[PDB]
C-alpha cells in the first residue's frame, strides 16, 4: 500500500542537458519550459551513463588478465 | 505484473507530478482545486497537463473527455474506470 | 466546458455501484475450491529403446529392401575386418 | 447383397411398432447393426468384380460409397431432431421411415448390374429427399428450392432414358461385364455426340457442373440437415459414380468431344471458389465449395487416367465426410442462434471451448491437411490433370490457395475475436452433438492411416 | 460525431491539433530535451495569432495549420500500447467472458462456489427488484418525442439506482 | 580488379574470353614441357567416397587427411599439418591456373598485336 | 544463425516483459546498468552479427562472401551483398545505441525483475552456444567442396572494412 | 523476498545477476583474443597471394617475338 | 507546401482537409443534428431492448435481416436487361472461358503433333 514517495524539491533541476536547452531556449526570448519532470531520467544512478565504445569495450576486466595467463601458463 | 494501485497512493502520485509542475504553486493546491477557475491556467496548459497524465500512465484518454476533467478528483475517478484500482 | 451536474451525478453513482461490484468480486471462502475427495528417465530411456530396437531386428529381418546404409570408407592405409588382408599403401608423394 | 438389402425392409416396421420415447434408440442401435453388416462387406479381391448374384454386384468403387452411405445414415438420424422432437408422433415416424426408403434406394442405385435398373433408382433417389427438404426446409422459398431441384434433376436426366434404351436394343443386354467385353468402338458420327451428350449432360446436371450449379444452394440453405447432408454426400457422390460407370463406353469420340466440358468445369471451379469467399448465409459457403469440388472431381472424370479415377475416388469419399461434418457443425451454430447469417454471431472461442476444435479439425481437413485423404484426392487428380495438360497446374493452385482462403476465413470469421454481447442465449455444448462429432471424424484419420481400401478399381 | 452535441467547436479543433502536434513531435524527436525544446518552440507558435477577433481568419489559419502539420506527420506514431491501433487493442481479450454466462454450470460447480453465487443471487434481485417500474417511468418521463442526445439523466428523483445501469456495472477487469 | 576495367573498357581482344580459354595450340614454345605425373590412385580415389569436383590433383593429402581425422576423433583439433599441406597443394594449383590464365593471355597479347599491326 | 537469433530473439523478450509489454524502441532509450546480463546478451548478439574476427558469425558469414568473391558473380550482387553487410552493420549500431545506450526514457514505478532461474539458465545456454557451437560446427566435417583459400589484397579486408566504416 | 520497486530511482541490483554478465563478456573477450592469437591470422590468407602470374616474360612459355 | 492530397478509391479523404466542413450553413448544422437525433432514437430504442432481464434471445437487428434480404433474394428483382449488363456478361463470362480454350487447343495441338513425330522424353513416362 505505502509508497513512502521518494519526493519533490529534491531535483531544483540542475541536470546539465537541460540546463543548457533552458539557456538555449532563454536565448531564444521564451524561458517558459515544462519543467522537472525529467531530472530522475537525467540524474541519480544515471548521468554519465557510459558512452558508446565503453558498452563494447566492457569486457576487457577479466580478459587481458586471462590472456595474459593464456600466454604465459 | 501489476503491482498493487490504491486509491490514495494514485491520488498522491497524481499531485505529486502536478506539484513539480512548475508555475502553480504547492501551496494553494488540493484535491478539490480546479483548472480554469481558481488557478486560472487555461485549457492550452490544462491539455499540457493532460499530455503528461498520459506519459505517466502510459495510456490515452479520449476527446470525448478533453474538455471535462478540471480537477484532480474526476482525473482518479477517469484512472479509476481504467486500471479497475482495487484488490 | 465542463461536467454537467447530470454527468457529475450519474457518475459519482456509477462510483458506488463499479466500486461495490469489484469489492464484491474477490473471492474469499478463505478456501478457493474444495475437492469432491529418476522413474521417468527408466521409463523413456528404456521402454521405447527396447521396442523399436525389438522393431529394428526381426521386422526389418522380414522385409528385405529396407534399411540400407552408405558405405563406410576405405583408405590405401587401412585394412578389412573382415576376412583380412590391406589394401597396398598410397603410392609415392613428391613435389611437396 | 439381398442379405444387406432385407434388414433395411425389416428396419422399416421398427419405427411403426416402436412405441412412444422409444423408436430413437431403437432405429439407432438397429441402424448401427446394420453398419457392422456392411462392414463385413469387404471381401473383393484381385482379378474380377465380386457378384452378389444375377441381380446385383459391386465394384471395388461401389463398395467405399455404399459403406459410406450406411455409416452415414445412424449420424443422420441422430443429427436430425431438436427442429422436428417436439412434432407429433405419427409425423416423426413418418420422417423417420422416409429415411429408410431413401437409404434403401440408395443402396439399390449403388448396386446396380443393368443401368436401366441404375436409373429406375437414380429417380428413385429422388422422390423422397424432395418431400424431406420441401416440408421441413424451414425458410420462406423452399417451395422454390424443392421445385427447381426437381426440375433441373428430370429435365436433364431424361434423354439418358432415351440413350440406355437405344443402347439396350442395339448391343444385347445391359450387364456391365456384357456392356464391357463387347463394347465396339463407335466413330465420330454426329448421332454418336448427340448420344454422348445426352448421356454426360444428364449426369452434369447430377454433379453439378458451372452451367447448372444454381440448382444446389438453395436446395441446402432452404432445407434441414437431414436431406442437406444425403443431398450433398451421397447423390453428388452417387452422380459421380454413375458417369464412373457409363464412361466405359464411348472412347474413341470424348476426345475429340469432351474439351469444352473440362473448361467449363474449370472456369467454373475458379469462379466458383471466388464466389463463396464474400458471401453471407454461411450456409451456403460449404455449398459452394461442393460444387468447387464437384467441378475438380468432373474434370478428373473426363480425363481417363487410372492416377484421375483414384484420385476421383478418393475426393469423392473424403468430401462427402468433410461437407457432411461441416454442414452438421452449421446446423449446431444455427441451433445455437436463429440467424443462418456470418457476420452476426462471431466470438464462440470463449464459450463452446471444444467445439472450436472441432471447426479446427473441419476446415483443416476442408483446407487439405496433406496426411488426410482430401488432400491425397486433390493430389492425384492434379498429378493426373498435369500428365493431361502442361499448364492447367496453375488453375489446380489457384483453386488451392483461394479455397484454402475462403475455408480459413469461415474459421477465423464466425469463430475468432469477439462474443457481439447481446447474444446472452447460447447454452454450453451438448453431449449429442460432440458425439457427432467423433462419428465424423474418426473414420476420416483411420482411412488416412489405411488408405489402401478407398482407391478405385485401378489399384 | 461525438454523443453529446453535432460538432465540436472550432476550439476542440486547434486543441486537438496541438495535442496531435505534441503527439507526433514525440514519436518523430528522440532523446526528449530538444523535443521539450521543440514543444516550447510549437507552444510559442500557436501564441503567435492567440488573440484573433476574426472567425474567417482563425479558421484559415486553422486550416492552413492542419496543411503543415501534414506535411510534417509521422508515418508511425507512438501510439500507445494500450489503445485501438497499438499493441494492445484488447491484447487480454482471451478472458473477457461476460456475466451473463457463468450461471450455466452444474450445481457440483455452485456448490464448490457457494458465497459468490449467493451475492450475485443477491445481485440478480437487485437488478430485478426496481426494474421495471422506476426505469421504465424515468425514460418515458424525462425526455421529449424526440430524444436530441444520448445520454439519460441519473436517478435524482427518491431512491435506487440511475438507470440502465447493468452492462455498464457489469464488465470484464481490463486485466484478467 | 583492374583487368574488369580493362575488359569492360578496352578491346576485347588481349582480355581473354572466360570459360573458352585453350584458344592457342599447346606445346607452343615448350617443346617437351610435361610430365603430369598424377600419382593419386584412381582405384583407390574409387575406393575413398570423394566428392566429385574433388577427383583432381592433390588429392592424396586429402585421402591423408581424411585418413588421420578419421583416426583421431577425441584428438579435435590434432590434424592440421595435413590440413595445411592439401592447402598448401591447392594454393600451388591455383598458382598453376594463374600461370596458365597469363601463359594464355600473354601469347593473345604479343603475339597477336604483333601479326594484327605488323602484318 | 538459429543459434544466434534465437538467444537474440529471447532476450529482447525478456526486455519487453521486463517494461510491461510496450515493446516499441521510443519509450526504451537507455538501459544500459539495468541490469547488465540482458544488455551484455544484446552486445554478444548485436556485435556477433558482421562477425567479430573470428567467432562464429566469422566464420559463415565471411566464407559464404569470399566464396562469392571467387565466383563467377552476375556483376551486381557483389555489390548488393557489400551494401546490405553494411546496412545491417549500421542497423545493429543504432538498435544498441537506441536501446541501451541513450539518455533513458521509459515510464516511472519500474518492475524490472530477474531474480530468475529460468531466464538466466535459457540466456546463459544459448550465449554459451553462440561462443563455442559455431566452431564446434566448423571443425569436424568432412569438407565436401574445394575451399579457395588464395583471395588478393584488399578482398578479404574490404568484408572487415566495410563492417567498420 | 523477490526484488521491490522505487519511483523514479535507479533500481536494487544483486552481485550475482552482474557478476554473471561481466564474467560472460569477459570469457567471450578471452575467447576471441585467444582465437585470434593460436592460430589465425584471419585477416591473411594464410598464405602469399602472389603477383599476376610472376610478370616473367620467356618464362611460362613464349616464342622470340 | 505539401500537394494538397489527391484523393482515390482506396486513399481516403481525412477529417482535416475536407475543406466542406468549413462552410458552416444553418443546413449542415440542421443535417448534423438530425444525425445526432436518429443515432440518438436508435440507441435508445437498443438500449430499451437490450438490458431488460427477462428478455432471453437475440436483439433481432431488422437493419441485417434488411441487409441480407437485399443482397441475396433481392438481386433477381429487380432487373433489366440492357445493352451494358449484356455486353458487361458477356464479356466476363465467355470471353475468358474461349481464352483458355484457344490456349488449350493450342497446347494439345503442339503435344499431338510432337508425340506424333514421336521426338518426346518418353524413355521412361509410365505415370500417365
Amino acid at each position: 500500500s505505502k509508497m513512502e514517495l521518494p519526493d519533490y524539491k529534491q531535483w531544483k533541476i540542475e541536470g546539465t542537458p537541460l540546463e543548457t536547452v533552458q539557456e538555449k531556449l532563454a536565448a531564444r526570448g521564451l524561458r517558459d519550459p515544462w519543467g522537472r519532470n525529467e531530472a530522475w531520467r537525467y540524474m541519480g544512478g544515471f548521468a554519465n551513463n557510459v558512452s558508446f565504445v565503453g558498452a563494447l569495450l566492457k569486457g576487457f576486466k577479466w580478459g587481458f588478465a586471462a590472456f595474459v595467463v593464456a600466454v604465459g601458463a | 505484473d501489476a503491482p498493487p494501485l490504491t486509491l490514495e497512493g494514485i491520488k498522491d502520485r497524481v499531485l505529486y507530478v502536478l506539484k513539480l509542475y512548475d508555475k502553480i504553486d504547492p501551496e494553494k493546491l488540493s484535491v478539490n482545486s480546479h483548472f480554469m477557475k481558481d488557478l486560472g491556467l487555461d485549457s492550452l496548459d490544462q491539455v499540457e497537463i493532460i499530455m503528461a497524465m498520459e506519459d505517466e500512465f502510459g495510456f490515452e484518454i479520449p476527446d470525448i473527455d478533453a474538455e471535462k476533467l478540471m480537477c484532480p478528483q474526476e482525473i482518479v475517478d477517469y484512472i479509476a474506470d481504467k486500471k479497475d484500482v482495487y484488490e | 466546458s465542463g461536467y454537467t451536474p447530470d454527468e457529475k451525478l450519474r457518475l459519482q453513482q456509477l462510483r458506488e455501484l463499479r466500486r461495490r461490484w469489484l469489492k464484491d468480486q474477490e473471492l474469499s471462502p478463505r478456501e478457493p475450491v474444495l475437492p469432491p475427495r529418476s522413474i521417468f528417465a527408466f521409463t523413456h530411456v528404456l521402454i521405447p529403446v527396447w521396442i523399436i530396437h525389438y522393431y529394428l531386428k526381426y521386422h526389418v529381418t522380414t522385409k528385405p529392401y529396407t534399411i540400407v546404409e552408405k558405405k563406410p570408407r576405405i583408405f590405401p592405409g587401412d585394412t578389412i575386418l573382415e576376412t583380412g588382408e590391406v589394401i597396398p599403401p598410397m603410392k609415392e608423394f613428391p613435389d611437396q | 447383397m439381398l442379405k444387406y438389402i432385407i434388414p433395411t425392409m425389416m428396419l422399416m416396421p421398427l419405427t411403426w411398432l416402436s412405441k412412444n420415447s422409444m423408436i430413437w434408440i431403437n432405429t439407432t442401435l438397429h441402424s448401427l447393426l446394420i453398419s457392422l453388416t456392411s462392414l463385413l462387406l469387404l471381401n473383393q479381391f484381385g482379378d474380377n468384380s465380386l457378384n452378389f448374384s444375377l441381380t446385383f454386384f459391386s465394384d471395388s468403387l461401389s463398395t467405399p460409397l455404399l459403406i459410406l452411405t450406411m455409416w452415414l445414415l445412424p449420424l443422420m438420424l441422430m443429427a436430425s431432431q431438436h427442429h422436428l422432437s417436439k412434432e407429433n408422433l405419427a409425423r416423426k415416424k413418418l420422417f423417420i421411415s422416409m429415411l429408410i426408403l431413401l437409404q434403401l434406394f440408395l443402396i439399390m442405385t449403388f448396386t446396380a448390374t443393368e443401368l436401366i435398373f441404375f436409373y429406375i433408382m437414380f429417380e428413385a433417389t429422388l422422390v423422397p429427399t424432395l418431400i424431406i427438404i420441401t416440408r421441413w426446409g424451414n425458410q420462406t422459398e423452399r417451395l422454390n428450392a424443392g421445385l427447381y431441384f426437381l426440375f433441373y434433376t428430370l429435365a436433364g436426366s431424361l434423354p439418358l432414358l432415351v440413350a440406355l434404351i437405344y443402347i439396350q436394343n442395339t448391343m444385347g443386354s445391359l450387364n456391365f461385364l456384357i456392356l464391357q467385353y463387347w463394347v465396339q468402338p463407335m466413330p465420330n458420327s454426329w448421332s454418336n455426340t448427340f448420344m454422348w451428350l445426352a448421356c454426360m449432360m444428364a449426369f452434369m446436371v447430377k454433379m453439378p457442373l458451372y452451367g447448372l450449379h444454381l440448382w444446389l444452394p438453395k436446395a441446402h440453405v432452404e432445407a434441414p440437415i437431414a436431406g442437406s447432408m444425403v443431398l450433398a454426400a451421397i447423390l453428388l457422390k452417387l452422380g459421380g459414380y454413375g458417369m464412373m460407370r457409363i464412361t466405359l463406353l464411348l472412347n474413341p469420340i470424348t476426345d475429340f468431344m469432351a474439351y469444352p466440358f473440362i473448361m467449363l468445369s474449370l472456369w467454373g471451379m475458379i469462379m466458383t471458389s471466388s464466389i463463396c469467399l464474400r458471401q453471407t448465409d454461411l450456409k451456403s459457403l460449404i455449398a459452394y465449395s461442393s460444387v468447387s469440388h464437384m467441378a475438380l472431381v468432373i474434370v478428373a472424370i473426363l480425363i481417363q487416367t487410372p492416377w484421375s479415377y483414384m484420385g476421383a475416388t478418393a475426393l469423392m469419399i473424403a468430401h462427402g465426410l468433410t461437407s457432411s461434418m461441416l454442414f452438421c457443425l452449421a446446423n449446431s451454430n444455427y441451433e445455437r442462434v436463429h440467424s443462418r447469417t456470418m457476420i452476426l454471431a462471431r466470438g464462440l472461442q470463449t464459450l463452446l471451448p471444444l467445439m472450436a476444435a472441432w471447426w479446427l479439425l473441419a476446415s483443416l481437413t476442408n483446407l487439405a491437411l496433406p496426411p488426410s485423404i482430401n488432400l491425397i484426392g486433390e493430389l492425384f487428380v492434379v498429378m493426373s490433370t498435369f500428365s493431361w495438360s502442361n499448364i492447367t497446374i496453375i488453375l489446380m493452385g489457384l483453386n488451392m490457395v483461394i479455397t484454402a482462403l475462403y475455408s480459413l476465413y469461415m474459421l477465423i470469421t464466425t469463430q475468432r475475436g469477439k462474443h457481439t454481447h447481446h447474444i446472452n442465449n447460447i447454452l454450453p455444448s451438448f453431449t449429442r452433438e460432440n458425439a457427432l462429432m467423433s462419428l465424423h471424424m474418426l473414420p476420416l484419420l483411420l482411412l488416412s492411416l489405411n488408405p489402401k481400401i478407398i482407391l478405385g478399381p485401378l489399384y | 460525431f461525438l454523443p453529446s452535441a453535432a460538432y465540436l467547436t472550432h476550439q476542440q479543433k486547434v486543441l486537438q491539433l496541438y495535442k496531435r502536434a505534441l503527439r507526433h513531435l514525440e514519436s518523430r524527436c528522440v532523446h526528449r530535451d530538444k523535443y521539450r525544446y521543440f514543444a516550447c518552440l510549437l507552444r510559442a507558435r500557436f501564441d503567435e495569432h492567440k488573440n484573433e477577433k476574426d472567425m474567417v481568419k482563425a479558421t484559415q489559419l486553422l486550416r492552413e495549420a492542419e496543411k503543415e502539420f501534414w506535411h510534417g506527420q509521422h508515418p508511425q506514431p507512438y501510439i500507445f500500447p494500450e489503445s485501438p491501433g497499438g499493441t494492445s487493442y484488447e491484447r487480454y481479450e482471451c478472458y473477457k467472458v461476460p456475466e451473463w454466462c457463468l450461471d450455466d454450470w452444474h450445481p457440483s460447480e455452485k456448490a464448490m462456489y457457494p458465497d459468490y453465487f449467493a451475492k450475485r443471487e443477491q445481485w440478480k434481485k437487485l437488478r430485478r427488484e426496481s426494474w421495471e417500474r422506476e426505469v421504465k417511468q424515468l425514460q418515458e418521463e424525462t425526455p421529449v418525442g424526440g430524444p436530441r442526445t444520448e445520454a439519460l439523466p441519473p436517478a435524482r428523483k427518491q431512491g435506487d439506482l440511475p438507470p440502465l445501469w447493468w452492462h455498464i456495472v457489469t464488465r470484464p477487469r481490463e486485466r484478467p | 580488379g583492374a583487368h574488369l576495367a580493362r575488359r569492360y573498357l578496352g578491346d576485347a581482344s588481349v582480355e581473354p574470353e572466360p570459360l573458352r580459354m585453350p584458344t592457342f595450340p599447346p606445346d607452343y614454345g615448350f617443346p617437351e614441357r610435361k610430365e603430369r605425373e598424377m600419382v593419386a590412385t584412381q582405384q583407390e580415389m574409387n575406393d575413398a567416397q570423394l566428392v566429385l569436383q574433388q577427383r583432381d590433383y592433390c588429392a592424396h593429402y586429402l585421402i591423408r587427411f581424411l585418413k588421420c581425422k578419421r583416426d583421431s576423433f577425441p584428438n579435435f583439433l590434432a590434424c592440421k599439418h595435413e590440413q595445411h599441406d592439401w592447402d598448401y597443394c591447392e594454393h600451388l594449383d591455383y598458382v598453376k591456373r594463374m600461370k596458365e590464365f597469363e601463359r594464355e593471355r600473354r601469347l593473345l597479347q604479343r603475339k597477336k598485336r604483333r601479326e594484327q599491326r605488323e602484318a | 544463425h538459429a543459434f544466434f537469433k534465437a538467444m537474440l530473439f529471447m532476450c529482447s523478450g525478456s526486455i519487453i516483459h521486463s517494461l510491461n509489454d510496450e515493446q516499441d524502441i521510443r519509450k526504451m532509450g537507455g538501459l544500459f546498468k539495468a541490469m547488465p546480463f540482458t544488455t551484455t546478451a544484446l552486445i554478444i548478439g548485436s556485435l556477433a552479427l558482421t562477425g567479430m574476427p573470428f567467432l562464429t558469425g566469422f566464420y559463415s558469414k565471411d566464407l559464404i562472401i569470399e566464396s562469392a568473391n571467387t565466383s563467377y558473380t552476375n556483376a551486381w550482387a557483389l555489390l548488393m551483398t557489400l551494401v546490405a553487410t553494411s546496412f545491417t552493420a549500421i542497423y545493429s549500431t543504432r538498435i544498441i545505441f537506441f536501446a541501451l545506450l541513450g539518455q533513458p526514457r521509459f515510464p516511472t514505478l519500474i518492475n524490472i525483475n530477474e531474480n530468475n532461474p529460468f531466464l538466466i539458465n535459457s540466456i546463459k545456454r544459448l550465449l554459451i552456444g553462440s561462443l563455442f557451437a559455431g566452431f564446434i560446427i566448423s571443425n569436424n566435417i568432412p569438407p565436401m567442396t574445394i575451399p579457395q583459400m588464395t583471395m588478393p589484397h584488399y578482398l578479404k579486408m574490404t568484408a572487415l572494412t566495410v563492417t567498420i566504416l | 523476498a523477490h526484488i521491490e520497486p522505487r519511483y523514479r530511482q535507479f533500481p536494487q541490483l544483486t552481485r550475482s545477476q552482474v557478476i554473471q554478465a561481466e564474467f560472460f563478456s569477459a570469457t567471450m573477450w578471452f575467447w576471441i583474443l585467444w582465437r585470434f592469437w593460436h592460430d589465425s591470422d584471419a585477416v591473411l590468407g594464410h598464405f602469399p597471394y602472389p603477383d599476376p602470374s610472376q610478370w616473367t616474360d620467356e618464362e611460362l612459355g613464349i616464342p622470340p617475338d | 507546401s505539401f500537394p494538397k492530397y489527391e484523393p482515390s478509391r482506396l486513399a481516403s479523404l481525412p477529417t482535416t482537409l475536407d475543406p466542406a466542413e468549413y462552410d458552416i450553413s444553418s443546413e449542415t448544422r440542421k443535417a448534423q443534428a438530425e444525425r445526432l437525433a436518429i443515432r440518438s432514437r436508435l440507441k435508445r430504442e437498443y438500449q430499451l431492448q437490450y438490458n431488460d432481464p427477462s428478455r432471453r434471445g437475440v436483439v433481432e437487428d431488422p437493419a441485417l435481416i434488411r441487409w441480407t434480404c437485399a443482397r441475396s433474394a433481392n438481386v433477381y428483382p429487380n432487373f433489366r436487361p440492357n445493352t451494358k449488363t449484356s455486353l458487361l456478361g458477356a464479356l466476363f463470362g465467355i470471353g475468358p472461358l474461349i481464352f483458355w480454350y484457344y490456349v488449350f487447343k493450342t497446347d494439345r495441338d503442339r503435344k499431338e503433333k510432337l508425340i506424333q513425330e514421336g521426338k518426346l522424353d518418353r524413355t521412361f513416362n509410365i505415370s500417365y
